[PDB]
RNA sequence: CGACUCUCGGCAACGGAUAUCUCGGCUCUCGCAUCGAUGAAGAACGUAGCGAAAUGCGAUACCUGGUGUGAAUUGCAGAAUCCCGUGAACCAUCGAGUCUUUGAACGCAAGUUGCGCCCGAGGCCAUCCGGCCGAGGGCACGCCUGCCUGGGCGUCACGC
RNA sequence: CUAUCCAGCGAAACCACAGCCAAGGGAACGGGCUUGGCGGAAUCAGCGGGGAAAGAAGACCCUGUUGAGCUUGACUCUAGU
RNA sequence: UAGGAGGGCGCGGCGGCCGAUGCAAAACCCGGGGCGCGAGCCCGGGCGGAGCGGCCGUCGGUGCAGAUCUUGGUGGUAGUAGCAAAUAUUCAAAUGAGAACUUUGAAGGCCGAAGAGGAGAAAGGUUCCAUGUGAACGGCACUUGCACAUGGGUAAGCCGAUCCUAAGGGAAGGGGUAACCCCGGCAGAUAGCGCGAUCACGCGCAUCCCCGAAAGGGAAUCGGGUUAAGAUUUCCCGAGCC
RNA sequence: UCGUUCGUCUGACUUGGGUAUAGGGGCGAAAGACUAAUCGAACCAUCUAGUAGCUGGUUCCCUCCGAAGUUUCCCUCAGGA
RNA sequence: UUGAAACACGGACCAAGGAGUCUGACAUGCGUGCGAGUCGACGGGUUCUGAAACCUGGGAUGCGCAAGGAAGCUGACGAGCGGGAGGCCCUCACGGGCCGCACCGCUGGCCGACCCUGAUCUUCUGUGAAGGGUUCGAGUUGGAGCACGCCUGUCGGGACCC
RNA sequence: GCGCGACCCCAGGUCAGGCGGGACUACCGCUGAGUUUAAGCAUAUAAAUAAGCGGAGGAGAAGAAACUUACAAGGAUUCCCCUAGUAACGGCGAGCGAACCGGGAGCAGCCCAGCUUGAGAAUCGGGCGGCUGUGCCGUCCGAAUUGUAGUCUGGAGAGGCGUCCUCAGCGACGGACCGGGCCCAAGUCCCCUGGAAAGGGGCGCCUGGGAGGGUGAGAGCCCCGUCCGGCCCGGACCCUGUCGCCCCACGAGGCGCCGUCAACGAGUCGGGUUGUUUGGGAAUGCAGCCCAAAUCGGGCGGUAGACUCCGUCCAAGGCUAAAUACAGGCGAGAGACCGAUAGCGAACAAGUACCGCGAGGGAAAGAUGAAAAGGACUUUGAAAAGAGAGUCAAAGAGUGCUUGAAAUUGCCGGGAGGGAAGCGGAUGGGGGCCGGCGAUGCGCCCCGGC
């Protein structure tokens, strides 16, 4: 966020006093002088026109709120897993038909893509072109406020590429494409990973990405991970089949 | 998307730089469409219109109108048009204000600075196409 | 039935809330360092074909000049060669210029366009080869370096 | 000369809703509550019983760990001599 | 009741999802139809003419009947109180759409010259004069006006300021002061030097600056004319004065 | 403020202009009078959104639970623990 | 307000604005991450829409893992009982026995302050075999804490508004 | 009847020159309150703050130990984190409150005065003159010996010896940094509604460009722009990159040794007392007055005191970027902000109109339409206006004109009323309004073809 505030002066810039009791009016504060309709009207209240808001808005609330590093890095993990799974994303609101495979990997051969032309037919072998033109098609002004605080126009959320050869084109290739999203493999992004606090990005990984999320993310082994400290959640149930479970031989 | 860090993208002061340009800017942004086929004459997309031109408004209701331009009104954002034009209810006649964006230049009025600016936006546009 | 009162709806008024806006504000961030005795900031008065304000400018007065762009200004009129050019423009920009009375304000003062003193381009006649009318411009305060003219047996040397 | 009427012009204080009484009960003096008396459109000009009428966050008194002016043998300081 | 908690309704944003909208969005109006116990919601019709809603997460300048609350509007009071000092107006005629209020004439009256007359100081600043007038204003009215609009007008050797001092005020050197600022006789080669001579020099320098009065002091002007508005003495005519 | 009736009217008289004294200061033939409708301490801005145990107000629905004016201490009794 | 329809005060009516918010510290409760750890918060490298995000250090920065004393200083030598959830075993079962977390109650032990005590050893002033205590500790014989968020409460700030 | 030189001081409209005032965010110095809190209040607190008075810059200030520490010690200044709400200070009450260490950002150290040319002021300024021109050079005056230049600064240094090692300038051409200008992809294709196509359908295209803005309604492709970059013009440059000519000394430095000297800031430190201030407590800084030094010495080591030892530094002269601050100014960019009673007081001729003698106070006020196309003309009226008409998609959007709420008023139609009305519960009578207000379809059968 960035702060915003009124000014500490607002309100404050009238030299009223209040008249006192015995003139028939409420004890408010009141302008004084003469010569105006601005004199005798009430003033520093933040029930007054033109006087103060109550408790002002400061710049120093708190914006900026702190996670610690690994809940940030456990949040990334279910995010990760949430984008997996197919029912998640189709859930979550991505036209997923005609994909061929989760999780959706594309050969390295994309990272070489230079035009948006180009990044449109690599989307067509795949089945995230659905899912594209409905972002496009779904772009449309924002309503309210937000149409005049230079939010104009929004838009679906489109498929997220993931690329591992840092520095490729795909990321040049991609940008203009309303609702697609690329992220690199060694910085994912939650705010990419699960927009809206949903889970389930549709995430398309190119091949080089994929095979190194083992390095960056590693396993249920200490240090195996490119991150210090940090090893992989682990469930509170290995298996989350209540079928399986209740209708086990031994349950029943 | 915007990368260079100068230009700003605030409805406000897009919307100063544009109602408050000076008239050296008001030319620029006076500018129209070429017609088709002295597009593929001139190897150029749009040009900032002139005193003689013919336009030929092409969305106003008064489409299909051909007509030499007699007045680039550059205060009201309109350019006045020979005989595309109205009367009052007393019967004087009045041109109407047709936006340049909405005219086709037809046919050009052709000054030397006018053939050096066609050469400079012909061979930006070219240099780029190869 | 009718008048009056209360009341419901329809329509009309008064009034400007709400709804949609916004060349404005506020807040945060970044870059730079540039006023003035070579007269600043501020103030006053003027200035446009038709203007009072605001914006601008200073008796060259809503501008002069160079450069850049390249055919306008515009509410009305007008002159416009101002059109393949030494070139329009309430255009941009900035180096060449102008910059009225004031104001630290500086000849003296100031409810005064008050009262002075000096130089002096230029002209007149000659009371001389001098004087009169001048265009302009000086004349404040403390201070530094230097120079000029000076003062005091403050210390002296030499002298009548 | 006004007040009254007429032409013309034309405000303000005030206003919970409003306006007939008796007795009772009640925050111990009701326009509203209870039991009675009654009660018939709409206006005119007065008047000063009432509306515990208007004017004013009572000045009389008290409370305040609020002040202020003044005094002195109050407490702590101070110019001056 | 004071109070506490839970579940919800509603307003405005942000990250998401699903949508509506020139075949009519938002808003607002309705003796329209319903849903919920209720906050509230859904639909219908009209005006409207360009945007808007729903769900999840989350955030907030988030919900009004009071505060002698603040700003703006509107009522009853009410066509009511009222418009009453300064004696007084009346009749023809003219203009005009329109006359108790304008203009001319006539008559009656008042001010009664320490005035309701003729001029000035300060103050005002164009109110002065002419022509025209839709509105507003002149607490009734208006053809009218000190109103609105466009024009015009203020002439100085002699009238004043300017000059000199009064009470007093500011100040150069100096004394004080943290500095702005405060003291002027404190005596300092004092602000200024002066006069005769320049064909140059001599002599003097004493209570030593400026400001301060349109009622104090004071170089000089009178008469007659003249303009829509200037002048008695500002212009013209004559005659003077410094 | 107006009307009538009054006080003084050659004097410690009435008055214009200039000028001096400016806030805990001025000025007072003394009333705490006057110092620009303000005076037992002017007015303007600021510290300042002064403080308040005191008065007034404190914004949507339903469901559920639901009291106290009593002890002890306090310059403590309109208050708080 | 014990008590309001009150002859108690505010309210003529309408529309819009209008009053427990923000920040710091702390605390309980709840959620999440990790858990004798936990925080990357000041910096650094990256960051092709980005004040974001991601990485980095920490071998000792904050808090926590040790406390008692004013201080010099010293600094936990290892717990039993009664009731207990729950499990288990025996019986046809009723009933009986065993292990018994949490919590409650009881008694202790060890560290330290104060007192008391004193074999040996030792650098002669130190240690400390044994024994202690109607004393005191915000101790130990349970490692549970750190960070973030939310509400509530106290306090400081204008601090619910006038 | 003198001529001289020095000192000290005059007057000069002398020649040449520097000063004063303005802005307030940030910065430096002085001065300096109280409201408040302590439930009173007087020390304390508010606060070493607001107000007052001055001074600068792009930053200012500080800065190269008379430091801290007690360590295995470190090492200028400034800022952030931690230290730490801690030690301390406080009617030990309210409260107040730093520093060392450590981690980071950036790091650069320097120059004077004094003993030191004495064959000899080697120095500096000014007038004039020249040239290559931010200076250099010549000449003449002056300053100066009461000391200008050079060497030196404690980490040293001066001397003496030494193989030795180290030093110079001018050109070009860029890069780099800054400003400015110009240029740069793609539909305005067909149909429909529409006043307007920027809407819907269909057929297509650009995208390293779907930031934003304009254009007659939701415009990637009409326009300005945005991405990639391209081109050219001008500046300061004083930073470095390579080329070219110029060849670095008997001077200075560094290094090694020697042992002889070894010079170091005065009404200053330091001490008493007073006042203020601090966390600084037998006194943290500062300041006034008095006392007033030291050279085998002086200041520190957070409890005053004397002695012994130890750790440490060298004041009383000066300069110094970087990291840091920034409601002012100039130029930019963004926003989970405000949407005309909001947000700055000011969206607008707002610090304006207006009030006050003056210090000062100080508002209100935004929206026609796409385009004025701003209503010709006829007629009633004295006129404003009315009624027809006309422009427009609509003017009932008609110059305070987008929509147009309630309070409140009028007219039309209905209803009801014996000193209130309104409201709750019953229905009843009027209205007004509801066809999802209320159905006609299921099974069995026979054709007649589907
Ligand atoms: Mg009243
Ligand atoms: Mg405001
Ligand atoms: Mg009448
Ligand atoms: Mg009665
Ligand atoms: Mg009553
Ligand atoms: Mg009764
Ligand atoms: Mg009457
Ligand atoms: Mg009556
Ligand atoms: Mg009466
Ligand atoms: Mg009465
Ligand atoms: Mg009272
Ligand atoms: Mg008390
Ligand atoms: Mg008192
Ligand atoms: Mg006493
Ligand atoms: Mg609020
Ligand atoms: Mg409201
Ligand atoms: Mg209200
Ligand atoms: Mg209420
Ligand atoms: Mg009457
Ligand atoms: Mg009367
Ligand atoms: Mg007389
Ligand atoms: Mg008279
Ligand atoms: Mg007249
Ligand atoms: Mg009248
Ligand atoms: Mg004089
Ligand atoms: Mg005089
Ligand atoms: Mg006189
Ligand atoms: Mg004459
Ligand atoms: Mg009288
Ligand atoms: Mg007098
Ligand atoms: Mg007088
Ligand atoms: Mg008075
Ligand atoms: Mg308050
Ligand atoms: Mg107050
Ligand atoms: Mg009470
Ligand atoms: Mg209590
Ligand atoms: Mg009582
Ligand atoms: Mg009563
Ligand atoms: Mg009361
Ligand atoms: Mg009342
Ligand atoms: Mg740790
Ligand atoms: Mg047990
Ligand atoms: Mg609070
Ligand atoms: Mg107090
Ligand atoms: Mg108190
Ligand atoms: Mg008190
Ligand atoms: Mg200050
Ligand atoms: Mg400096
Ligand atoms: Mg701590
Ligand atoms: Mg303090
Ligand atoms: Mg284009
Ligand atoms: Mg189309
Ligand atoms: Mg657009
Ligand atoms: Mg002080
Ligand atoms: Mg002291
Ligand atoms: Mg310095
Ligand atoms: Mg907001
Ligand atoms: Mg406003
Ligand atoms: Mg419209
Ligand atoms: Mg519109
Ligand atoms: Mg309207
Ligand atoms: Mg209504
Ligand atoms: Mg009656
Ligand atoms: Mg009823
Ligand atoms: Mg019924």
């Amino acid at each position: 966020r960035q702060p915003y505030a009124v000014s500490r002066k607002a309100g404050h810039q009238t030299s009223a006093e209040s008249w006192g009791t015995g003139r028939a009016v409420s004890r408010i504060p009141r302008v004084g002088g003469g010569g105006t309709h601005r004199a005798g009207q009430g003033a520093f209240g933040n029930m007054c026109r033109g006087g103060r808001m109550f408790a002002p808005t400061r710049i120093w609330r708190k914006w900026h709120r702190r996670v610690n590093v690994r809940l940030r890095r456990v949040a990334v993990a279910s995010a990760l897993a949430a984008t997996a799974v197919p029912a998640i994303v189709t859930a979550r609101g991505h036209r997923i038909e005609s994909v061929p495979e989760f999780p959706l990997v594309v050969s390295d051969s994309a990272e070489g893509i230079e035009k948006t032309a180009q990044a449109i037919k690599v989307l067509k072998q795949l089945g995230a072109y659905a899912d594209a033109e409905k972002a496009k098609d779904s772009v449309g002004i924002r309503p309210g406020k937000g149409k005049m605080r230079n939010r104009r126009y929004i838009n679906r959320k489109g498929p997220l590429i993931v690329y591992g050869t840092e520095g490729s084109k795909i990321v040049k290739a991609f940008r203009n494409l309303p609702g697609v999203d690329v992220a690199n493999v060694e910085r994912l992004n939650l705010l990419d990973l699960a927009p809206g606090g949903h889970l389930g990005r549709f995430v398309i990984w190119t091949e080089s990405a994929f095979k190194k999320l083992d390095e960056v993310y590693g396993s249920f082994e200490a240090s195996s991970s490119k991150k210090k400290g940090f090893v992989l959640p682990r469930p509170k149930m290995t298996n989350a089949d209540l079928g399986r479970l209740i209708n086990s031989d031994e349950v029943q | 998307m915007k990368r260079n860090p100068r230009v700003t993208s605030s409805r406000r002061k897009c919307r100063k730089a544009h109602f408050t340009a000076p008239s050296s800017v008001r030319r620029v942004l006076m500018s129209a469409a070429l017609s088709s086929e002295l597009r593929h004459k001139y190897n150029v997309r749009s040009i900032p219109i002139r005193k003689d031109d013919e336009v030929q408004v092409v969305r106003g209701t008064y489409k299909g109108r051909e007509g030499k331009v007699v007045q680039v009104y550059r205060r009201r954002w309109v350019i006045h048009v020979e005989r595309i034009t109205r009367e009052k209810v007393n019967g004087s006649t009045v041109n109407v204000g047709i936006h340049p964006s909405k005219v086709i230049v037809t046919k050009l009025k052709l000054d030397k600075d006018r053939k050096a600016l066609l050469d400079r936006k012909a061979r930006g546009r070219a240099a780029d196409k190869a």
